[PDB]
């Protein structure tokens, strides 16, 4: 009941018209020589980010399928069914049976939200199933097969026909018979393929990167077919192990209901500052009682306030009118950005802000809030001003009731009965520091154990990354928690919990390089691995991982140990030979005979020995006469280019903004004149 | 590209002779003394000994993932930059320039244009000085002065490298320049190129995606740039050291397998003979 | 925007809003309105979820009326005599793609007739461009309109009027030099054409 | 010229056709940029693959003169051997020495 | 009409001579090198349009 | 020195006196790359020659 999909289940993946050319792409592909799961003459398959279903009968048994999450009266499920003459496409909230049967596959459904009908209506019928942002991407193929007892080997290309605005939280899915026949199910991975197109525009082969140093090879290069010898590859191999979650243990709800349902605030003039530590920032708590209608965060996305720690937290308070709001923020000109509260240019942090017209404002009119609208200067980042000596345009002292002295305060008047625009407004504003200092307050995210000498997907305080964690024998001050290497990349770290320190080092280390003949010659390689032992290749590559063809070319028996490296792939042969393919170090490799590839030390020339003594000469007493040739090139050929057509074409709008780049175009028509 | 050309130099300076000569059991032709550019069956090493003096006098990569878990090269290797070896081992140079110092004591002139054609030392050197315009009895009433004279040179030659100097200047040149070039590539990795940050994983961990793209690509742009201008100065160094590799190529064949007319072009004089040997990355003419 | 509704990142559409008061607020309180407030996770772009299962800050499923069960949804209550922000409001969201697929729903510009085998400005579709039409012996499949080549320029168009399909040439080719004397001594000049017989 | 070089595409009708003055004219100059640094590129290569060529073209012109219009006595300079004579015959880009 | 000019300016900062870069392949040339003077030889100018 | 690389301006000053320090960064890191990469290509062809 398990299966190996051979080098099946590839669609379209566009809707552009591409002849005679190699596109490489990256999407969820279906791996060559996969496992996949039979069923032969049915239980809830789960689903994992696209399936591929491959149908094998003779009298049409399978007749569709339910997908959704519970199989359950309390979700929305979708059903694609073949009917005899319909094609019926259905979500809603099914009752479904256990046993679905004759294409009596639910029991009552309501709370419809999508249907479709279409028109009125041995074999092998290829799908594949995908979901993503709410669309469900359904893929057909067919191939005539004779007879098989299993997935035929083959290669076939697959047609988009459905794409479905369904919304369905799918996880699982059953398939639906009636009451002999086969299906296969396989499952889709992030890859990376190269895809060759016709004159006609059909993908008639393709290449994926994962399974051989050949086809790695192969689409390193962007060719199907190599030439002979040796090439230096790429890493198209290694997968991250797990996940690593390390935060502070912090267990108090931070204090929402003290900063926000406050008893008061004061005047925006003599605006508040709180320290905020040793909190959870859980804000979902709010989703019931508090809503504002000013939230703007700058320095940081929103939608990631719940994945991060923060440093150094202050909430500072006041009080402003409805139309003053807009003042907050980093540039900006105004009374309150100039006199009363001002922002920097790099503010990292929240701005919060929130209507309070039923406890602020009085029908009386409520007077206790207060502004300045006269200085002589503007304030500087996060100051503050709070003295009530009189104004005077010049700068005098003066005393109050005389002529040109004023009093530099200002008072807001809160009616109930007035626009919105003049309407109190209470303001809260959130400053932080970010991935560079200890920290304290951070969000919800439930933390993980420690997963050493293994690489794995880390995230310490918010820093996120994938390495590979070695205890470390250095000394952090008490006021550091990173540590930085001479490229600037992140390479120590204190943990929080247990307060140690740890070394982060990259998983990928040493090159690989691939020694072939002709791919027309055979299909049998080679692979070099240079700055390692093979008595030590397992921990190096983290060989566990990989696929079995790629276990046969780890240990073995040929494997054998050079200067150069070690070389896996190859016999060794103890006669010299004037070699073709350089391995390096003295090691040369060719394809001698059962073809093979033999790696022996190559020859530096013939032995010889000339007899010296004081008293005989050798004199030549005959002759020839050799005429030899050489080959020399003596010139190039000449080239010109147009960087008007090159870089813009025909468009006037480029070739309007090229007159900036005026020189830069002459100077490479001299060097190539 | 480069790293065949740099074979290929090796191959056309070394590879001149197409038959390996044994080393003669006898070292002294003439009272010409040939034992310190000569390999001896006593010492355990292959080479000569002025080889193992010019072998020491240049200062200089088996690094696994054990090994190294503040070394420059393991944090070049963790970056994605290696060294390759070199396709010829020390020893087989070592072993053609044995082969040429010992064609020339044996055979003379003759092993560079067709076979080798055996004849005494002695003989040989009458008719190095014949093509000079010195005639052939210079040589034959005044042998034990010549012979005493080259074989004080020889040892001053041994001395004057023995003891600690600069020469041997412009190999110690090149192996720092390449040294240097592969530090400033991996120096050039903490610039943030117009980014809020020279780190990947910090600009990923706190932007939304629209803006993720743009950080990254300013970072992208600004790395692709340095492995530019690292290419760029690469092949005009490999195009330097081609020049430099053709010269010792015609020095080796117009002055081992013959003597030169050509004034300076061997030496300061009249040229009478050149012996080569091996050096890091180098040749070395006597 | 964490339980009801969410926008992809890369959205490419429109949305409008509008205040409907006088249609939506009833006097004595409207609560036909609801939205979640409640769940174990955030939702996927253009994702819904439409259950209305008792939540528990647990997993285990509980009774309503007991301790620590509540129930998902909330209720807006509209009335005519609130503020601002708390009046109903609505919302259509439009979501469509641009130049990659054939397109159903157009402008109100006008169309031309064709012209063969000259240099034009043309629009097909939306797509605009200058360049010479010509007749096409590449097949389209249903689902494509457009076709790119090795510069992924844009060589192949399906016309939407009368089904067919033409290449488009660039209407600059060849190269040109100009022979000259010194200016000093002349201002005639002499112009060589390569690539023209 | 089919990379886009941090842009939203790489054809500039695309760029023009659903864009307005100031985004459009900001992707358009990545494309710009990008565009000119690769003909510097290509420029860089030809002016060191022309400095090759010119250093085998002198070899090829010394060797002419002092070979088929003399008999040299430099050893290996002209074939395997005691030169006698050369001939030349033209060659594709090249020159061929009997 | 939208055109592309090249202006020059004198000693005293005022407009003497000026060259129109789409009346003819002569002065195509000169506002690509950006001179008054072209000197004796052939210069290859842009493509056909 | 007078191109812009697809900045407002190739002046320093009046892009400092009335852009706003963000945007002013925006701008000063283009004009920086630009005249990095007219340096990198004198170097280079200096090199050659
Ligand atoms: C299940 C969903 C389903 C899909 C996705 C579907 C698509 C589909 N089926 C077709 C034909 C057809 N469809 C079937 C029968 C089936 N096709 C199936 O996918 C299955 C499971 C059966 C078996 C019940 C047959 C026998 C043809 C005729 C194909 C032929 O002989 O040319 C065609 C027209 C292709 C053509 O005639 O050229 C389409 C588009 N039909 C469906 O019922
Ligand atoms: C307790 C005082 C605040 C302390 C917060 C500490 C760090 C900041 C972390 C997250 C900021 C969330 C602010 C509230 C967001 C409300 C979102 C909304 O409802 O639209
Ligand atoms: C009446 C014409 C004035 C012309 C001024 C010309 C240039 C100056 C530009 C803007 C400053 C004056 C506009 C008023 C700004 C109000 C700022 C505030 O109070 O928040
Ligand atoms: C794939 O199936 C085979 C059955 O032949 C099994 O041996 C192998 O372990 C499976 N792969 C994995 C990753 O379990
Ligand atoms: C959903 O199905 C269950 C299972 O029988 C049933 O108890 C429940 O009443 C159903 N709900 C509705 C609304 O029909
Ligand atoms: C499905 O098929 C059956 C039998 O062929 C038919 O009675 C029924 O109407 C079909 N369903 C729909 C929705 O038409
Ligand atoms: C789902 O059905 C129930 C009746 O069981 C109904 O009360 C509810 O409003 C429906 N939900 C939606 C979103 O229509
Ligand atoms: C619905 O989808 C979410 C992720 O969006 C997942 O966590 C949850 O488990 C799904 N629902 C069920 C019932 O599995
Ligand atoms: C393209 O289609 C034609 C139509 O008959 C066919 O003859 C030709 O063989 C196809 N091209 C290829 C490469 O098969
Ligand atoms: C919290 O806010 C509510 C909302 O008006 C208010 O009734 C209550 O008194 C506030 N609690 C405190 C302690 O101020
Ligand atoms: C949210 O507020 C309502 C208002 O009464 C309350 O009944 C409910 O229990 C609150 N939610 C939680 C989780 O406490
Ligand atoms: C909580 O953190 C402290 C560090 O202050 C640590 O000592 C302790 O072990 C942690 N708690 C647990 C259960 O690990
Ligand atoms: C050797 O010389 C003889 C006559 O001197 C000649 O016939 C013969 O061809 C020569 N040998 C060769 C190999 O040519
Ligand atoms: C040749 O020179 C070496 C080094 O000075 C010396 O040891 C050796 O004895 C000399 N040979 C003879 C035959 O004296
Ligand atoms: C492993 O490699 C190191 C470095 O090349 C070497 O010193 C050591 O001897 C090797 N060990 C084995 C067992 O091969
Ligand atoms: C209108 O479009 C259809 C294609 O759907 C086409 O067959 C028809 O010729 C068009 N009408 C005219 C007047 O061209
Ligand atoms: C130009 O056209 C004439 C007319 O037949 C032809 O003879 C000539 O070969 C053509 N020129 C070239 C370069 O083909
Ligand atoms: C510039 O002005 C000065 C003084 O006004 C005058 O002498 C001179 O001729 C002028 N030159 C030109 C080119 O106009």
């Amino acid at each position: 009941t398990q299966h190996t999909s051979s080098m099946r289940g590839v669609y379209y993946p566009d809707e552009i018209f591409r002849s005679d050319t190699l596109y490489l792409t990256q999407d969820l592909f279906l791996p060559f020589y996969s496992n996949v799961t039979g069923f032969h003459t049915n239980p809830v398959i789960p689903f994992k980010d696209g399936i591929y279903f491959a149908a094998t009968e003779k009298s049409n048994v399978v007749r569709g399928w339910v997908f959704g999450s519970t199989m359950n009266n309390k979700s929305q499920s979708v059903i694609i069914i073949n009917n005899s003459t319909n094609v019926v496409i259905r979500a809603c909230n099914f009752e479904l049976c256990d046993n679905p049967f004759f294409a009596m596959i639910f029991d009552n459904a309501f709370n419809c939200t999508f249907e479709y009908i279409s028109d009125a209506f041995k074999h092998l019928r290829e799908f594949v199933f995908k979901n993503k942002d709410g669309f469900l991407y359904v893929y057909k193929g067919y191939q005539p097969i004779d007879v098989v007892r299993d997935l035929p080997s083959g290669f076939n290309t697959l047609k988009p026909i459905f794409k479905l605005p369904l919304g369905i939280n799918i996880t699982n899915f059953r398939a639906i018979l009636t009451a002999a026949a086969a299906y296969f199910v396989g499952y889709l991975k992030p890859t990376t393929f190269m895809l060759k197109y016709d004159e006609n525009g059909t993908i008639t082969d393709a290449v994926d990167c994962s399974q051989n140093p050949l086809a790695e090879l192969k689409c390193s290069v962007k060719s199907f077919e190599i030439d002979k010898g040796i090439y230096q590859t790429s890493n198209f191999r290694v997968v991250p192990s797990g996940d690593v979650v390390r935060f502070p243990n912090i267990t108090n709800l931070c204090p929402f209901g003290e900063v926000f349902n406050a008893t008061k605030f004061p005047s925006v003039y003599a605006w508040e500052r709180k320290k905020i530590s040793n909190c959870v920032a859980d804000y979902s708590v709010l989703y019931n009682s508090t809503f504002f209608s000013t939230f703007k965060c700058y320095g940081v996305c929103a939608t990631k306030l719940n994945d991060l720690c923060f440093s150094n937290v202050y909430a500072d308070s006041f009080v402003v009118k409805g139309d003053d709001v807009r003042q907050i923020a980093p540039g900006q000109t105004g009374v309150i950005a100039d006199y009363n509260y001002k922002l920097p240019d790099d503010f990292m942090g929240c701005v919060l802000a929130w209507n309070t017209r039923n406890i602020d404002a009085t029908s009386t009119g409520n007077y206790n809030y207060k502004y300045r609208y006269l200085r002589h200067g503007k304030l500087r980042p996060f100051e503050r001003d709070i003295s009530n000596v009189p104004f005077s345009p010049d700068g005098k002292p003066c005393t109050p009731p005389a002529l040109n002295c004023y009093w530099p305060l200002n008072d807001y008047g809160f009616y109930t009965t007035t626009g919105i625009g003049y309407q109190p407004y209470r303001v809260v504003v959130l400053s932080f520091e970010l991935l560079n200092a200890p920290a304290t307050v951070c969000g919800p995210k439930l933390s993980t154990d420690l997963i050493k000498n293994q690489c794995v997907n880390f995230n310490f305080n918010g820093l996120t990354g994938t390495g590979v964690l070695t205890p470390s024998s250095k000394r952090f001050q008490p006021f550091q928690q990173f540590g930085r290497d001479v490229s600037d990349f992140t390479d120590s770290v204190r943990d929080p919990k247990t307060s140690e320190i740890l070394d982060i080092s990259p998983c990928s280390f040493g090159g690989v390089s691939v020694i072939t003949p002709g791919t027309n010659a055979s299909s049998e390689v080679a692979v070099l691995y240079q700055d390692v032992n093979c008595t030590d290749v397992s921990t190096a590559i983290h060989a566990d991982q990989l696929t079995p063809a790629w276990r046969i070319y780890s240990t073995g028996n040929n494997v054998f140990q050079t200067q150069a490296g070690c070389l896996i792939g190859a016999e060794h042969v103890d006669t010299s030979y004037e070699c073709d393919i350089p391995i390096g170090a003295g090691i040369c490799a060719s394809y001698h005979t059962q073809k093979s590839i033999v790696a022996y030390t190559m020859s530096l020339g013939a032995d010889s020995s000339i007899a010296y003594s004081n008293n005989t000469i050798a004199i030549p007493t005959n002759f020839s006469i050799s005429i030899t040739t050489e080959v020399m090139p003596v010139s190039m050929a000449k080239t010109s280019v147009d960087c008007n057509m090159y870089i813009c074409g025909d468009s006037t709008e480029c070739a309007n903004l090229l007159l900036q780049y005026g020189s830069f175009c002459t100077q490479l028509n001299r060097a190539l004149s | 590209g480069i790293a065949a050309e740099q074979d290929r130099n090796t191959r056309e300076v070394f590879a001149q002779v197409k038959q390996m000569y044994k080393t003669p059991t006898l070292k002294y032709f003439g009272g010409f003394n040939f034992s310190q550019i000569l390999p001896d069956p006593l010492k355990p090493t292959k080479r000569s000994f002025i080889e193992d003096l010019l072998f020491n006098k240049v200062t200089l990569f088996m690094k696994q993932y054990g090994e190294c878990l503040r070394d420059l090269i393991c944090a070049q290797k963790f970056n994605g930059l290696t060294v390759l070896p070199p396709l010829l081992t020390d020893d087989m140079i070592a072993a053609y320039t044995a082969a040429l110092v010992s064609g020339t004591a044996t055979a003379g002139w003759t092993f560079g244009a067709g076979a080798a054609l055996q004849i005494p030392f002695a003989m040989q050197m009458a008719y190095r000085f014949n093509g000079i315009g010195v005639t052939q009895n210079v040589l034959y009433e005044n042998q034990k002065q010549i012979a005493n004279q080259f074989n004080k040179a020889i040892s001053q030659i041994q001395e004057s490298l023995t003891t600690t100097s600069t020469a041997l200047g412009k190999l110690q040149d090149v192996v720092n320049q390449n040294a240097q070039a592969l530090n400033t590539l991996v120096k050039q990795l903490s610039s943030n190129f117009g980014a809020i940050s020279s780190v990947l994983n910090d600009i990923l961990s706190r932007l939304c995606k629209v803006e993720a793209e743009v950080q990254i690509d300013r970072l992208i742009t600004g790395r692709l740039q340095s492995l530019q201008t690292y290419v760029t100065q690469q092949l005009i160094r490999a195009a330097e050291i081609r020049a430099s590799a053709n010269l010792a190529a015609t020095k080796m064949s117009e002055c081992v397998l013959g003597q030169s007319k050509r004034v300076d072009f061997c030496g300061k004089g009249y040229h009478l003979m050149s012996f080569p040997q091996a050096a890091p990355h180098g040749v070395v003419f006597l």
